[PDB]
């Protein structure tokens, strides 16, 4: 045990500390609070606090823990929230009777007195063992039913006793394993160090859609299970909306909000709006919530644990992922870890990079995104997860030239840029068209022949005609309205009425919370054939000021299409498309006859 | 009962050091010091006698870098005293603050006697429990009808007002202060005046007099001429006090932190002085947690009838929002009312512009009970609206109003009568939620129901 | 409201170049719309005429 | 000649307003982000400056 | 005594200095040159030395004075040049018998060889005085007779021996303080820190003007004794012509004009064209200078000096103020000031904030201006004095985006918007009406309504005219200006006759100089009942081209309203209005 | 400056101090401020360069009991022609006037390019005067400056309008600017022109406007003149 030697913010230097490692993690002063080391100078380790140094007193014991910042993983991750650290919010605040986070409290990360129906796996008594092979599954709920326990990844060797099937509780021994004569035993719950990846056998292309029920997403910037996407934007363009709407209907199985430097009521927000959604998916009406778990470290809270948040966060998504979930992690607020670390290095003098930020920021960064990706479990039986990440950067300011924003888009597949002009005017999503891109497009063909074959044609048309819009409403507002072509004036009518009917998506309302793949797709095909079908007509010669009064009739039945509420069955919305098809058709042909 | 007042009844000595080994800036170094806290409210003793407080900042080891709030300016090596409290800062918070003024560091200024505490509360505060929070549902008819029907105010919501220099943002922020009240059921205040002219502060402390506000509301008053670096502590004080009231007396605390771009304006001034990261235009870098800690002491906690709602005036340096003080409190708060220079000079008042203002709260305290069901796509409508009426604004200006389309005047007239008639209201005429929604009705009854593309059609067969 | 230009200091320098050119043009073909429409009104006149 | 000036006259107005209220506005903003940037930039440099003779200083203090 | 340690340009470091505060001047050298304590560290204490610093060797003596930065308070320092240090400009040239200043001069800001008249006041020995209390009077001169003697005000006790009346001169016990032991033997004048503002009693509220005498200043933009006003201060806009007028013209019975920085022959042509100004008080023709003191401040001297320039003309009308006299601090370019705070902070290697200026520019600013306003002195009798400070803020490169321009137009309550185009085409005094504001006019209804109660409604309805007149100005430019209605003509007729006959005032004829409040008033009635007279009309359906062609012998009797001499007094300059108000009234109504 | 200071106040004699390459100077202010420890400032130059040629330049103008007078002209290089560099800056802050020599002027071969629209001197009006020079030279200057300016913006109309359109004031000032611009500046650089001879040039160029057309000159000078 050392002792403190200096405080300054978030950092402790602590002297008298001959053996700590590099990231280890050291329990600074008297109520213990959990700090990791950064840097180590002979006998004094300078110490980063995950917990409210204000205080600390020079002499005040610090113990070296022995082990890297680790997260427990097991049965009782779902339906619950944490802190930054491994720590339940609900089990802290039953245990301190306040509505505080006291400063140094141990609460154990799993709740141990919780039994589960543990039910062995096909693995038996002598049976080799390797990392992640699965031994048994536990009831966690009635929507991630079949919890499965897998072995801690750096485990091996042979069975020498398995637990029959119980009830359990985590500190309950379940599995035995012998190697080279060293026994070990095994429990429901397995530590994890953060920063160190899980292994997995070997990562895959991700070609199935991480649908997120958002027109506009979906529609023309699609991210794959398994792609790392980012949302840049100022404050109010939409971020944590889309990644609630993410987290509320997405296909993923198991999904991991984090809140990274994000605003507490937002969090309780999720707490009580989840419990009341229900997901289609496991055959029943089973909430939201209990399959999601929540790392709620929200901006007034250490500075330092926003980094042991997203980590905690990733680090339950990729054991979600080698149970063989779709995980979908969602870094809220991912620069406030920028922000985060440009604190810490702050107090450390360390020289800044562009922007106060520290040099390797770029490279925590990279090496958290490059966690996400599709891949098959370490063990047997085989296993394809998928952990998709879906982080807000924030810029400072508003502007994409943010560090953050620039090391962010180097390294994700897809950018959801928002813009703050759209955001104003309610359009929402608020996603900026012109600058957005998903470079999973092209891996996407391979699930948009087999369903819904012409959803990428669509897409590129769309994208034209939004393009050719915007260019001509760019050249109109400084040389007028006067010199348009008739086609030109329908391809200006035609893309206002696709941002402010198709694009636009009203989230907090019945109809257009989640409009799915198949309704997303009528949706556009209604669009896309009006926009052909006038520039027929036009082309035919009929005027287009005669056309716009005659076929008013057929522009608002388009635009009242997002009204159709998805919850009346794919069969019945495609068949009102059908006839919303067949009376545009019609009433085009009356106009033209 | 209360026993916990009882474990404070003992008597703690002091170390008083005559050791400050330098002084620089606002920065004072001491030495030999006996076990250093980190943060800890140190009381200096000057050579003329003056007593200036101070708090730690570094404490490397036998050695700590006293910060004092007064300044600097006097203290000597070889005569000042530095006593040690060997506590972090206390407010001596009460029920009996309620009626006060305050200086900037709550030391009673209204020829009054020292708040008879009823418990002693760090400023710095502790991060609520984000399962102990509860989402505030409970709307705010303000009586403005630009807060009321757009940019909604629940009821633990932290909405800021951002303002330019000469923008009146007092007297909105007096007229929300003293009609706000739940829609479908008084509040008390607590104020903090960070580095206003007299001229405000007077303005406050005697508008809360006129609307009898003064008898439940604690002013804390740092004004220009108070030291600069007070005003770091100005917010956490009322911001404590208000946290005491509400989450303890179970009351309704309506918290305004006046001109919180002077308290960004210290935490440069003292960041500067200690060579911290330099952020975005010379503001630290932890700027965002500094400000965070303020504002995020606001919202409703599970069990308890409490609930701190806060209006943080801010003022907008050249009228940017991109601006790092109106960033990062956009970006931390849960809303903002933009008073709009251009508003206040076409002579419109509140010169709210809603375009730029924004309320995260009002997905939820909208519909069903809390309020009329048209009021959630009614809002959405009138922004649509708004914002194809200032296009189109643009569009005329340069082109002419020849090329206007029907559409685009339309929007024009609906601009027209909106700023001039839906914006626009009496300082002290308040208007209902459902006036404002039946006068957002009215004018929206300028179009046809098919060019309001975003009111959903029960609404519109219901309501049009 | 602003550009997408890379601020530099070349940039600034081409931008503020490219401000002076527009004010001038401005001034200039302000001027020659005034020229343009007293010669309109005494078009309309020999039009009347 | 009147049509024809009356269309000059229109198209020339028409530019002068939006020279006005378009691209001197956007020229002007872009010119105030492209100093506010450059300004930016110089304190950042300024601060890796500071550290960087902090550092000396206490290493020649050291000596 | 300290001694040098080490010198590196400016900053000097010096050993054996424990006991030594910050801020405290320390006299550095041989040749006793002056320099502040910048930061300490243990024995050693830096100092910024004001002077030039080649020449100290190391090991020169440094000797403490204990005392922050001050600015000696008393008789004599009326009618009389200082630097922003507080160093005499006229006596040091009398000393030195050289046209520089040498290096290192300490003539006392005082001259300690005049003799005063000094007459007690009503306290006696044995009575308790607090620090603020007059206790007697010197008559100084003939504008600022009965020049007080306040007690320091950080002092307090009992009396035990207070001087007779009597010839005294300064350093010269007038006054002994017993207060708890010990004794105080205060002197006519006492030095106070100039960075820390002079307590008051109570901060008042502004409710009386600063009559400036210019009618659009005294008019439409209003300043208040105790507001704070700023003007752009361009090259040629009339900064000039502005600060004469409130000299010479204003309420205040104290002037403090301090330079703080601008350049030295632009400092020549203020020292002097000041002694050439002469004010008719209520005797007769009198010296300017008897009530204006001058800290002119070229942009040669200490950066220090250049840095303290205004807070030692703001302490000096705040100590004036504390005599219950109101007083207008008149601040040249501030933006230099800031240039100095800016290049002190580059010495002392503060990071910068926006644009380079220190990071606590905006606080300076504000607690500086936070010193303006109308204060009861501390101390009995009780007596209500006023600061009103009137900065001129001129923009760095001539641009209003400068932090310095942004702080002080945000802190500041009036700007007299000064414009180089209008300074060109000979309207003086050059103040655009579309750009300049006074936040004051809410706060003037309680002297408006008291002693000319139309005179809001009167300037309201001109600034409404003036908006409608650029409105039908740009209508004018972008079409014909006959396709303007009757109205719309008859508004910008009106509005011109206003431009040049109203705001446009000449600073040299005797009628146009010194509008008072009385004729401003009364103009400004004429004027818009002229307007509405002819609006009436005009909605009586008389043509507007025959209603002007009748009515302009009442057009040019209101045009020649201006030259109404206002040295017939007030009641004569009243009759004269109504006569000619009446007539305007008779003929813009029987000519239809 | 001190040999100035000698030569104009300890003995009696006026002194007209020329200073080259203040772009130098200031260079030579960097080296050394970074020479020490120092952190650049602005751009680079010192933050107190502002002081460092304030105490370059003020060490002139008129003095009471002296009979000698030192006038400086700084001749001053300014880096990429951009007003807003430090230098100029500073050097506009604390000096009292401005003379350009023009980029484009010199191009087209005028020699000396001075180009008088943006140049000025802010105590020329303590100069020109009656007992000083000729007594039009402040009508004289004011009207001449005005035609070049409306000259500029008539050679600029011409390429847009015409120049069978412009008025008969602007072409008149076409030919004035020609005349100008071509004989005015235009100074062999051995060629000195006493101010007298200087301001009959100048009228002699003004004489192609008709008496009415010199608005700015004053009636009386017009009658004496022209
Ligand atoms: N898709 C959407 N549908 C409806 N409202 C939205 C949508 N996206 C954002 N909002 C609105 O934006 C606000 C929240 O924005 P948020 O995502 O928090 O932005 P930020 O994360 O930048 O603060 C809410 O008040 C909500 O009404």
């Amino acid at each position: 045990y050392g002792a403190i030697y200096s405080v300054s913010g978030p950092v402790v230097i602590a002297e008298n500390m001959i053996g700590c490692a590099m990231y280890e993690l050291v329990k600074v002063g008297h109520d213990n609070l959990v700090g990791e080391v950064i840097r180590i100078d002979g006998d004094k380790a300078t110490i980063q606090v995950y917990e409210e140094t204000a205080g600390l007193t020079v002499g005040d014991p610090v113990l070296r823990t022995g082990k890297p910042l680790s997260v427990e993983l097991g049965p009782g991750l779902m339906e619950t929230i944490y802190d930054g650290i491994q720590r339940p919010l609900k089990a802290i605040k039953e245990e301190s009777q306040s509505i505080y986070i006291p400063r140094g409290i141990d609460t154990p990360a799993l709740d141990r007195t919780i039994k589960w129906q543990f039910t062995p796996g096909k693995f038996q008594v002598g049976d080799h063992i390797s990392g992640g092979d699965i031994y048994g599954s536990v009831f966690e709920n009635s929507l991630i039913s079949s919890h499965k326990i897998l072995l801690p990844p750096r485990s091996r060797g042979t069975i020498t006793w398995i637990a029959p099937a119980g009830e359990y509780t985590l500190d309950e021994k379940i599995l035995e394993v012998e190697f080279d004569g060293k026994k070990s035993d095994f429990t429901l719950y397995h530590t994890w160090p953060v920063r160190v990846p899980r292994p997995v056998t070997e990562k895959l292309s991700a070609d199935y859609p991480l649908l997120t029920g958002q027109r506009v997403l979906d529609a023309l910037f699609p991210c794959v299970q398994g792609g790392t996407t980012c949302i840049p934007g100022a404050f109010g363009c939409g971020k944590t909306v889309i990644s609630q709407s993410l987290s509320k209907y997405s296909n993923s199985d198991a999904i991991i909000y984090v809140g990274c430097g994000e605003r507490g009521n937002e969090m309780a927000e999720v707490l009580m709006e989840f419990p009341e959604l229900y997901t289609e998916m496991s055959g029943t009406k089973e909430p939201i919530m209990k399959r999601t778990t929540l790392v709620a470290n929200t901006s007034n809270m250490p500075v330092a644990a926003r980094e042991a948040s997203i980590y905690t966060g990733i680090t339950l998504a990729e054991y979600f992922r080698d149970q063989g979930k779709n995980v979908s992690m969602i870094a809220d607020s991912s620069s406030r870890w920028a922000e985060a670390l440009r604190e810490i290095s702050g107090r450390l003098g360390e020289m800044p990079a562009d922007q106060g930020f520290p040099a390797y920021l770029g490279a925590k960064l990279a090496s958290f995104y490059e966690r996400a990706g599709k891949a098959v479990a370490l063990g047997s039986p085989d296993r394809t997860g998928s952990v998709s990440i879906v982080a807000a950067v924030s810029p400072a300011g508003g502007d994409f030239s943010d560090p953050v924003t620039t090391a962010t888009l180097g390294i994700t597949q897809v950018f959801w840029g928002l813009d703050k002009k759209l955001a104003q005017r309610k359009h929402f999503p608020s996603i900026n068209t012109s600058v957005s891109y998903s470079k999973y497009t092209n891996v996407l063909n391979k699930f948009y022949d087999s369903n819904y074959p012409e959803f990428p044609v669509l897409r590129d048309r769309m994208k034209e005609i939004l393009s050719n819009a915007e260019e001509l409403e760019q050249v109109v507002q400084l040389v007028g309205k006067s010199a348009l072509s008739d086609s030109d004036k329908i391809t200006l009518d035609v893309a206002t009425l696709i941002k402010e009917d198709f694009l636009q998506q009203n989230g907090y309302s019945t109809y257009d919370a989640f409009c799915p793949i198949w309704k997303t797709f009528d949706m556009m095909r209604a669009f896309i054939s009006y926009h052909d079908e006038a520039q027929k007509a036009v082309a035919n010669g009929a005027n287009w000021s005669k056309l716009a009064d005659s076929t008013g009739d057929v522009k608002h039945a388009v635009s009242s299409s997002k009204f159709f509420e998805p919850s009346r069955g794919e069969k019945e919305v495609h068949g009102e498309f059908e006839k919303l098809l067949s009376t545009m058709q019609e009433r085009f042909a009356e106009s033209t006859d | 009962n209360k026993k916990a007042v009882e474990q404070g009844f003992n008597v703690k000595p002091r170390l008083n050091y005559n050791t400050v080994s330098g002084v620089n800036g606002p920065l004072v170094i001491l030495e030999k010091v006996k076990f250093p806290r980190y943060n800890e409210i140190v009381n200096l003793t000057l050579p003329d006698g003056t007593v200036r407080q101070g708090q730690v900042l570094e404490i490397r080891g036998d050695r700590a870098i006293v910060q004092v709030f007064e300044g600097t300016s006097g203290i000597d090596v070889k005569k000042t005293t530095v006593e040690f409290t060997g506590e972090s800062l206390r407010i001596p918070v009460s029920e009996d603050m309620l009626g006060r003024i305050f200086d900037g560091s709550g030391r009673p200024i209204d020829n009054g006697p020292k708040v008879f505490a009823e418990d002693y509360l760090d400023i710095n505060g502790s991060p609520i429990n984000p399962y102990a929070r509860i989402y505030p549902e409970e709307m705010i008819s303000t009586g403005v009808s630009a807060i009321d029907t757009m940019n909604s105010i629940a009821r633990g919501q932290k909405i800021p007002i951002f303002s330019a220099s000469g923008l009146p943002h007092n007297e909105i922020a007096a007229q929300i202060c003293r009609q706000a009240g739940l829609v479908r059921p008084n509040f008390s205040i607590v104020f903090a005046a960070m580095g206003v002219n007299l001229e405000t502060a007077r303005f406050f402390k005697q508008d809360f007099e006129e609307n009898g506000s003064l008898e439940r509301t604690s002013l804390f008053l740092n004004l220009a001429n108070d030291p600069t670096i007070e005003r770091i502590i100005t917010p956490r004080l009322a911001l404590t006090t208000a946290e005491y009231l509400a989450y303890q007396t179970e009351r309704h605390v309506l918290t305004i932190l006046t001109d919180m771009s002077s308290y960004a304006d210290a935490l440069r001034e003292v960041s500067a002085a200690r060579e911290e990261v330099p952020g975005r235009r010379g503001y630290p870098g932890y700027m965002y947690t500094d400000l965070s800690t303020i504002y995020e002491r606001a919202g409703r906690v599970e069990g308890r009838n409490g609930s701190i709602t806060q209006i943080p005036i801010l003022t907008m340096p050249n009228d940017d929002i991109t601006h790092p003080i109106p960033d990062l409190t956009g970006y931390i708060t849960e809303g903002q009312i933009f008073v709009d220079r251009q508003l206040h000079n076409k002579g419109i008042y509140p010169p709210i512009n809603v375009l730029p203002s924004l309320s995260r709260l009002m997905k939820s305290a909208i519909g069903e009970g809390m309020t009329r069901k048209d009021h959630g796509d009614v809002s959405n409508q009138l922004y649509a609206k708004y914002a194809i009426g200032k296009d189109a604004a643009a569009m005329k200006a340069v082109v002419g109003e020849e090329a206007l389309s029907i559409e685009d005047k339309l929007s024009l007239e609906f601009l027209e009568k909106f700023e001039k008639t839906f914006i626009t209201q009496g300082a002290y005429e308040d208007r209902t939620v459902f006036e404002s929604l039946d006068q957002a009705w009215s004018l929206l009854r300028i179009y046809p129901k098919e060019m309001l593309n975003r009111i959903s059609p029960k609404i519109l067969d219901e309501f049009y | 409201n602003r550009e997408q230009v890379f601020p530099t200091r070349m940039t600034l320098g081409l931008m503020k170049t490219k401000l002076k050119g527009a004010n001038q043009g401005y001034s200039l073909l302000k001027r020659k719309s005034e020229a343009l429409t007293k010669r309109f009104r005494d078009i309309t006149k020999r039009i009347d005429d | 000649a009147f049509i024809i000036l009356d269309e000059v006259i229109k198209v020339t107005n028409r530019r002068v307003n939006a020279i006005e209220h378009v691209i001197i506005p956007r020229t002007e903003n872009t010119i105030a982000y492209i100093n506010s940037e450059l300004d930016e930039l110089d304190r950042e440099e300024f601060y890796r400056l500071k550290k960087v003779q902090e550092k000396k200083q206490n290493e020649t203090a050291k000596l």
